[PDB]
C-alpha cells in the first residue's frame, strides 16, 4: 500500500434494508487446470 | 492481505460495523461482492 | 425497519426441534383469524406508515 492521501468520493446508497453479517469475493477465471492473472 | 495468482484464496471474512476493501490489479481479475448472512437461500 | 421472514422452527427449550413441532418447539408464526364477531380491539386494522 503506498504512502499519500486520498479521500474517497460517495459512489452508491441503496435501501436494501438486510442484515449482513459475511461477505466474499469474486475472480474472473479465465480457460485457456485454469490459468489466471496475478492480483492483491 | 490475499494474493490470487495456483493461489486460489477466496474464504468468507466476517463482515462488521463496515468494511474497507483494496485492490491492486491489472486486467480485472476481481469483478463483484456477495453479501449476506447463512450465504444460502433460506436468508435474504 | 428490520423484515425477518425465516421460517425456522422456534426453539422455545433447549432440546433440538429440527424443523418439526414437539415439545418446547413451537412454529414461530400464528393465525389472527379476524371475524365480526370479535371485538373491536380484536378487529382488523391497515395502517401505512
Ligand atoms: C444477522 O444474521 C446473523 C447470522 O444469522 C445473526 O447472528 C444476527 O443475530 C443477525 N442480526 C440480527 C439483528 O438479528
Amino acid at each position: 500500500l503506498p504512502q499519500g492521501f486520498s479521500a474517497l468520493e460517495p459512489l452508491v446508497d441503496l435501501p436494501i434494508g438486510i442484515n449482513i453479517t459475511r461477505f466474499q469475493t469474486l475472480l474472473a477465471l479465465h480457460r485457456s487446470g485454469w490459468t489466471a492473472g496475478a492480483a492483491a | 492481505w490475499f494474493h490470487v495468482i495456483k493461489r486460489f484464496d477466496n474464504p468468507v471474512l466476517p463482515f462488521n460495523d463496515g468494511v474497507y476493501f483494496a485492490s491492486i490489479e491489472k486486467s480485472n481479475i476481481i469483478r463483484g461482492w456477495i453479501f449476506g448472512t447463512t450465504l444460502d437461500s433460506k436468508t435474504q | 425497519f428490520e423484515r425477518d421472514i425465516s421460517t425456522e422452527i422456534y426453539q422455545a427449550g433447549n432440546k433440538p426441534c429440527n424443523g418439526v413441532a414437539g415439545f418446547n418447539c413451537y412454529f414461530p408464526l400464528r393465525s389472527y383469524s379476524f371475524r365480526p364477531t370479535y371485538g373491536v380491539g380484536h378487529q382488523p386494522y391497515r395502517v401505512v406508515v
